[PDB]
RNA sequence: CAUUGGUGAGCAGCGAAGGAUUUGGUGGAUUACUAGCUAAUAGCAAUCUAUUUCAAAGAAUUCAAACUUGGGGGAAUGCCUUGUUGAAUAUUCUUCAAGUGUAACCUCCUCUCAAAUCAG
């Protein structure tokens, strides 16, 4: 706050008001930056499940290796997390702790999906289009920008009919 | 019936799998 | 057809078919021949609701102006259709114009009930109702939030982080007394023609 | 008349000069 | 030539003491209307103060009490638990260990994308 002195610095050794270790580097915000989520708690709504993936992924790694329940339940985990598309691959088991990020589940968000498909120019313009009521996922026009869309639902996002932005393209 | 502490582990892991099934399929918006 | 169909329904004669496109327009198709018989319009006469979190008015909202279920009458001469709206519709088949439009439920806590929202609730930034009021409950359990963000018709009520949409899934006619029942968001509703079953006590002390 | 995508504006790690990692330039 | 483009002139045409546009403010509805305040059976509303105070009634988990924690490690230093030691008077406190003990306390993750550009 002050560009404080050489004599001030050594006395205020451990203090900070901007980057804290309980504030965990403001890492969440950098994901709230890159994916433009409205509320903060959407991050911790993913990150409260994201450890819950690992909390099952860890203790299923603690079973004996050719336990015939263990390889079956892990396949049931991985086909589920591959249907929702939150990991790129499913062949390895190691993505269940390495690829399960908040950004990976957060790049399965709806404006990320439209932002990939280049219906929109930027990310936030797709959020503005969902807010304007221009988009639909198969049957239903969705109002919410924070839609978790699976891999198999990804073909169902179109523009909504009779709009002013579907005639724009 | 495999091992009684592994029985405990299978039951607890199935409980967490059921909780994860709940939060993920609700998160899947069951479509 | 030229637009995205769903919720198919046949006449009992099986020579004509009711179709619901994404435009809302129900079409009737011949089956002994291939051409279209005639099409009845539903994008005009559907009561749709604007949610409290909607950012567009209901007059140009594309939320619920199609039909998720269609059923022919037991003459094949009428049709009751129902969708994700507050509106259930009774079209005549050969005269091709709706007979009566039905509310399923008139509830503020149900989301798409109201056509026009009250502007006293539209505050500076935000709705007046979209503020999280679960955090002020006396009980710990009601103060606990388990709502995953973008759950649409998922498992439990509390996890939409929304009001429930007024939607009607399934629509059928009775054979006998032309009564139609539709299982709504609220539950199974029964309309009938069994009139004067309203019980009427006479000369009460 | 409120703009769409009313987002929670919060701490920018790449723009806030209060950060000493961005105290240089 | 279609201009199905508007400018631009105009005219037919419409046409009652102007027409057309744009916006500020406020009020009214936007759920189905039984009055305001207070200490409330009553008093107030020009006032409850020099009756508002006595009176009664009014005290359990003998200490139940994070239903709330991103996930791994560990968890030194703390705490918890019992094991174990001393002191005071059947209990606190000194001392000490054992705890794949632990929302204190240390690190690793919970950022690097068929988004674009760029050499080949």
């Amino acid at each position: 706050v002050r560009k404080l002195k050489h004599h001030e610095q050594k006395l205020l050794k451990k203090v900070d008001f901007l980057e804290w270790k309980q504030d965990q580097g403001h890492r969440d915000t950098q994901v709230m930056r890159t994916y433009h989520i409205q509320n903060r708690e959407d991050y911790h709504k993913y990150n409260r499940i994201c450890g819950d993936i690992r909390r099952l992924a860890n203790k299923l790694s603690l079973l004996p290796p050719t336990d015939p329940f263990r390889r079956k339940h892990e396949q049931l985990l991985l086909d589920k997390l591959y249907a929702m598309g939150v990991l790129t691959t499913k062949s390895k088991i190691s993505d269940l702790e390495n690829k399960v990020t908040v950004s990976a589940i957060c790049r399965r968000r709806l404006p990320v999906i439209m932002h990939r498909l280049k219906m929109a120019e930027t990310i936030q313009d797709a959020v503005k289009f969902i807010e304007q009521g221009h988009v639909r996922v198969g049957p239903n026009l969705i109002n919410d920008p924070a839609y978790l869309v699976t891999r198999n639902m990804e073909d169902y996002v179109t523009w909504v009919d009779n709009s002013k932005i579907k005639k724009t393209l | 019936a495999l091992s009684e502490e592994l029985q405990k582990a299978h039951s607890e892991i199935s409980e967490l799998y059921a909780n994860l099934v709940y939060k993920l399929d609700v998160l899947s918006s069951v479509h | 057809v030229y637009s995205d169909v769903l919720a198919l329904s046949m006449r009992p004669d099986g020579k004509e078919v009711a179709v619901s496109t994404l435009k809302g327009q129900i079409s009737i198709f011949n089956i002994e021949d291939a051409k279209q018989v005639g099409n009845i319009d539903c994008r005009k006469d559907i009561i749709s609701g604007r949610f409290n979190q909607d950012r567009f008015t209901a007059k140009n909202s594309e939320r619920s102006k199609f039909f998720t279920t269609i059923h022919y009458s037991f003459d094949g001469m009428a049709i009751v259709a129902g969708g994700n709206n507050n509106s259930i519709c009774l079209y005549d088949v050969p005269n091709e114009v709706l007979l009566k439009r039905f509310i399923v439920s008139r509830n503020m806590a149900l989301n798409g009930t109201l056509e026009f929202l009250n502007s006293k609730k539209m505050t500076e930034a935000g709705s007046l109702d979209l503020i999280d009021d679960a955090g002020e409950n006396s009980d710990l359990e009601d103060r606990i939030d388990n709502s995953l963000p973008g759950s649409q018709r998922g498992g439990d009520l509390s996890t939409r982080k929304m009001r429930p949409e007024v939607r009607v899934t399934s629509v059928q006619f009775s054979p006998t007394a032309n009564a139609f029942a539709a299982a709504s968001t609220e539950g199974l509703l029964i309309y009938s023609t069994n009139d004067t079953i309203l019980f009427d006590p006479f000369d009460l002390d | 008349t409120r703009k769409f995508g009313l987002v929670k504006r919060t701490l920018n790690t790449k723009k806030d000069q209060r950060l000493k990692k961005n105290q240089e330039n």
